[PDB]
């Protein structure tokens, strides 16, 4: 029946061309995902291991990045700048784990020199930080949503042809 | 060019355990940060809540409101006047008593 063959055969290529569309809605779904969790993942490796933080806000960096995002600079210096007044100074004994960032950054005075504003300090490191993190959440992201698509949009065709 | 600026701690500086202690640094009018350090020197605290006692000079107070054995230690002043941080105070050795 070549009208039979000719409807099947409209199906088919409507089929194809809504498999182009799935394929790429589920290529972006997981790029998605592997990029801010490749984001989180540098971030926090890169605090653990460069600057030997292994908390914010009286967290851990785990729970940390779960409710602020890791490319919220405003909010991440924010947070360290506070930390940093208010657990390095004189008025407690609390957690001095983060204060080596004073050191790190220059601003232990020196005699002699210009004075370094922590916050501007603070805010050039995680700007570079986090910079750093969206462009290697990016290319997880590129990589990710790019081997998602094409299986998808194989896939769905071997399908489309029985 | 810039005086050495002096510390100096209120009520003293052997305290009682729980209770407070005031440093005061003492440095030329025009200062703009006062930066008490401690022996650590990425623990320190500054202020720009200056105060003057005298038309040449300025100073400013950091109060702790409850001494721990882990206060217990060297305290020193520096202070910060445009464009330059002056040099730094001699040490003051601040102790806790246990009642």
């Amino acid at each position: 029946g070549e009208i039979a063959a000719l409807a099947v055969n409209a199906w088919k290529t409507t089929a194809l061309k809504n498999a182009i569309a799935a394929a790429q809605k589920a290529g972006d779904a997981a790029g998605k995902i592997a990029g801010e969790s490749k984001g989180v993942e540098t971030i926090i490796g890169i605090l653990e291991q460069y600057y030997s933080i292994y908390e914010l806000k009286g967290t851990p960096l785990k729970s940390f990045f779960a409710t602020t995002h890791y490319t919220d600079i405003s909010n991440i210096a924010t947070v360290i700048d506070t930390e940093l007044n208010t657990s390095c100074g004189l008025n407690s004994l609390a957690n001095q784990a983060i204060c080596g960032l004073r050191t790190k950054l220059g601003l232990v005075a020196k005699p002699g020199q210009v004075m370094v504003t922590q916050k501007e300090a603070i805010t050039k490191m995680i700007t570079n930080v986090v910079h750093k993190s969206e462009i290697t959440a990016e290319a997880a992201k590129t990589e990710v949503a790019a081997t998602k698509t094409a299986a998808a949009i194989k896939m769905n065709t071997e399908a489309i042809e029985a | 060019d810039l005086p050495r600026p002096s510390i100096s701690a209120e009520p003293g500086t052997v305290i009682p355990l729980g209770s407070h202690v005031t440093f005061v640094c003492r440095g030329p009018v025009g200062v703009q940060t006062f930066r008490l350090e401690r022996e650590s020197r990425s623990l320190y605290s500054d202020t720009e809540d200056v105060s003057q006692t005298s038309p040449s000079e300025s100073e400013a107070r950091f109060r702790i409101d409850s001494v721990s054995e882990g206060n217990a230690g060297p305290y020193r002043c520096i202070y910060y006047k445009p464009p330059k941080w002056s040099e730094q105070s001699d040490y003051l050795e601040l102790l806790v008593k246990e009642a």
